[PDB]
């Protein structure tokens, strides 16, 4: 991997290729002070707790460009993209 | 793989219900291209014996309930067409 | 109005510009070989019926431009499009 890389991005459910993600940088972010500006900096802040420990070393940032949408096969009537929703609101002349 | 089981099956759930029979018959060559774990890989290579389509075989059922195939329908038009065949045998008469 | 002439198609209900015409022609059809081949014949027909008092002595062909969608005020949510109900017949894996 490494600046330049086109690399896919697959789902765990199903591994469906949901989008190709275009590799802008590679970096090691500091989690310490990810932790303690954006989250409050408690060790035991569930978030922190992720961010310490599932959160791999490194983050890859990149344009996106999508090839399909996730799958989910329940209640899809309740789930609404943001184009939908303001479809719908438009139709019932919601304002 | 084999005929003689999935009778088998059949007959021993009949006993306390129905049983349908859904042949997901996706071509071998598609499952092995799309194989992401090596399995068939491995399997061609002689690292795992008798591995069915490779080395043993594969009992293609003939009276199915439902034949589908991965390769050329989606998963949710697949489930729906289950879904279909026991909504019309009365089974989901729903809430 | 004459072929290449430009007319706008106008809503009585409620005076919308909705479509923009650009003719084709201009021509004068045999409202009796119509009214004969097309509706089966008889005098009486409701078609014929309309087409003899009704219908104008000729018809303006030319291909159509949108410009405004046709407003209805009841029942929106049972309002669908070809491609409303293409959409809502693919979310639900319908075949």
């Amino acid at each position: 991997l490494q600046a330049a890389s086109r690399i896919t991005l697959r789902d765990f459910r199903d591994d469906r290729n949901l989008a190709i993600l275009t590799i802008d940088d590679i970096y090691r972010p500091d989690k310490t002070k990810e932790a303690k500006l954006v989250f409050g900096g408690d060790p035991e802040h569930p978030a922190i707790v992720y961010l310490n420990n599932t959160v791999k070393e490194f983050y890859i940032g990149g344009k996106i460009e999508a090839v399909n949408k996730l799958n989910h096969y329940d209640y899809v009537a309740l789930r609404y993209t943001p184009a939908e929703l303001r479809v719908h609101f438009d139709k019932l002349g919601w304002s | 793989p084999y005929e003689e089981s999935r009778k088998f099956a059949r007959d021993a759930v009949s006993q306390a219900g129905s049983f349908f029979l859904v042949h997901v018959a996706t071509p071998l060559e598609h499952c092995e291209q799309s194989d992401k774990r090596g399995i068939y890989a491995a399997a061609r290579r002689g690292e795992i014996k008798g591995f069915t389509g490779v080395d043993d075989p594969y009992e293609t059922p003939e009276k199915a309930d439902l034949v589908v195939d991965f390769s050329k329908q989606s998963v949710r038009s697949i489930v729906h067409e289950i879904i279909l065949v026991l909504e019309s045998q009365g089974f989901l008469e729903r809430q």
